[PDB]
């Protein structure tokens, strides 16, 4: 799963 | 971390030709829950922040021209510019926003191949304002030429100079795909006033023989 | 108009700290996260961290060994990033930005203009500005070249505009050169019609934020 970027839904 | 690697590091194509940039991720960027690739492409011109082109690996943001498209899945992606325009000169970066830390590729420098263009040569004597401070800067300008390679020599009273000038070349122009170069000759006011003729001799592929722009220290 | 505005370039000595600001406007500040990304000279973009503007939670890159501190002031709709124990490798352009704000209805991505930080023991110095006046010796094919010489300043950058940004076509602001003195120098030139030199006005606007120096120089013929 993605830690990612809160801005990418 | 997720390493991003781009190929080639730089590429040069002619105007209207197709250009493609490859990007690989050290591990998969496809998320199985929504089946979306957390990959984006960015464009960065010199002195500016990056500009988003593609997100979700293939979706183009509203304001981007149609000639930009992206493809790929998992660990391998390609940015395509179907018809390279002059204003597409830039370093292009791929970017993964899947796992922390967010990472970018090494960048891909895109350049335009152009027809030969001879420089327009200008020469600026020192401003009287600067001479009041005791220094004389003489600037020689080579404007909008191609290819980038050029040779400039200074001559004071017809004597070839060595060790008192500095050169600077611009990035490739985003409109006519040319380069510009300045050569600044710096002397002391006293030394500057001991000579009459200051000449800038220019050699370039667009010129069959060297071009000289000169002036006499008395306006 | 979503917009992010950062503070100006600064010079700091090794081992000291630096704090960069990021003023946000044109949207609901608290609903998105603001990232901080730097770009060392001739290097790739490097992510440092982000902060959710609402709850103020932060996530940092382990690669900075927790000498980064991202904070946020909601009332001033501004985000900050402080980097301590500065070393030579921290000289870079520091960006704040709303990276990939993706929703089914709309998607956008906004960056600040960048903030150049130079880690050096040397002291700041503002530039001197001299006119590169147009004359017969700088005319070719009905075209005339003019410009401004920006001499002896430290650190980078100096920004040059013409006519407060109204003149951009045919402008060339050359990359700075490092003079033997350790001070930088550049020139900004523009090509214009020779026939209108008597009716048009050309003013170069030079800004050097590290030394708080603003200079406007009207470039006149002869």
């Amino acid at each position: 799963n993605p830690n990612a970027n809160p801005n990418a839904n | 971390d997720i390493v991003m690697t781009q190929s080639p590091d730089s590429l040069a194509v002619s105007l209207g030709e197709r250009a493609t940039i490859n990007c690989k991720s050290s591990q998969s960027v496809l998320y199985s829950s929504n089946n979306k690739n957390y990959l984006a492409w960015y464009q960065q011109k010199p002195g500016q922040p990056p500009n988003l082109l593609i997100y979700w690996a293939s979706t183009r943001q509203s304001g981007v021209p149609d000639r930009f498209s992206g493809s790929g899945s998992g660990t391998d992606f390609t940015l395509t510019i179907s018809s390279l325009q002059a204003e597409d000169v830039a370093v292009y970066y791929c970017h993964q926003y899947y796992s922390s830390p967010l990472t970018f590729g090494g960048g891909t420098k895109v350049e335009i191949k152009r027809t030969v263009a001879a420089p327009s040569v200008f020469i600026f004597p020192p401003s009287d304002e600067q001479l009041k401070s005791g220094t004389a800067s003489v600037v020689c300008l080579l404007n909008n030429f191609y290819p980038r390679e050029a040779k400039v020599q200074w001559k004071v009273d017809n004597a070839l100079q060595s060790g008192n000038s500095q050169e600077s070349v611009t990035e490739q122009d985003s409109k006519d795909s040319t380069y510009s170069l300045s050569s600044t000759l710096t002397l002391s006011k006293a030394d500057y006033e001991k000579h009459k003729v200051y000449a800038c001799e220019v050699t370039h592929q667009g010129l069959s023989s060297p071009v000289t722009k000169s002036f006499n220290r008395g306006e | 108009q979503v917009q992010l505005v950062q503070s100006g370039a600064e010079v700091k000595k090794p081992g000291a700290s630096v704090k960069v600001s990021c003023k946000a406007s044109g949207y609901t500040f608290t609903s998105y996260a603001i990232h901080w990304v730097r770009q060392a000279p001739g290097q790739r973009l490097e992510w440092m961290g982000w902060i959710k503007a609402g709850n103020g939670n932060t996530r940092y890159s382990q690669k900075f060994q927790d000498r980064v501190t991202i904070t946020r002031d909601t009332s001033t709709t501004t985000a900050y990033m402080e980097l301590s124990s500065l070393r030579s490798e921290d000289t870079a352009v520091y960006y704040c930005a709303l990276l990939t704000v993706l929703t089914p209805d709309d998607a956008f991505d906004i960056w600040g203009q960048g903030t150049m930080v130079t880690v050096s023991s040397a002291s700041t110095k503002g530039p001197s500005v001299f006119p590169l006046a147009p004359s017969s010796k700088s005319t070719s094919g009905g075209t005339a070249a003019l410009g401004c010489l920006v001499k002896d300043y430290f650190p980078e950058p100096v920004t040059v505009s013409w006519n407060s940004g109204a003149l951009t076509s045919g402008v060339h602001t050359f990359p700075a050169v490092l003079q033997s003195s350790g001070l930088y120098s550049l020139s900004s030139v523009v090509t214009v019609p020779s026939s209108s030199l008597g009716t048009q006005t050309y003013i170069c606007n030079v800004n050097h934020k590290p030394s708080n120096t603003k200079v406007d120089k009207k470039v006149e013929p002869k």
